[PDB]
């Protein structure tokens, strides 16, 4: 995941000009937790894997 | 016999026949915004003359 404010493709001459540039949705979450679990801290069941849509 | 001899030179440049033919273009795809003003760069083969 790469974040940039310039609307230039990663393979373009203006960009680094290497690799394939793909649109990324949302922010990257470190593998271990998924966020909302328990009102009082108990923790829910998180999700893992890369590319997996769940 | 030639007692006096004088010579001359001519640097005849020989450009290639296939020079301005299928020029190297690294910008195969030029996708841009509707109001984009991105430049385009290309170079001829062997970069000679034409």
């Amino acid at each position: 995941y790469r974040i940039g404010s310039y609307y230039i493709t990663e393979e373009d001459i203006n960009p680094g000009d290497s690799i394939s540039l793909g649109f990324g949705s949302w922010a990257k979450v470190t593998g271990v937790i998924m966020g909302t679990g328990v009102v009082n801290p108990d923790g829910s069941v998180p999700n893992a894997q890369r590319v997996e849509f769940q | 016999v030639a007692t006096v001899t004088k010579k001359a030179s001519a640097s005849i440049k020989i450009y290639p026949v296939v020079s301005q033919i299928v020029p190297k273009e690294s910008t195969i795809s030029m996708n841009f915004n509707q109001t984009k003003n991105l430049e385009v760069s290309l170079l001829p083969a062997d970069a000679n003359n034409t």
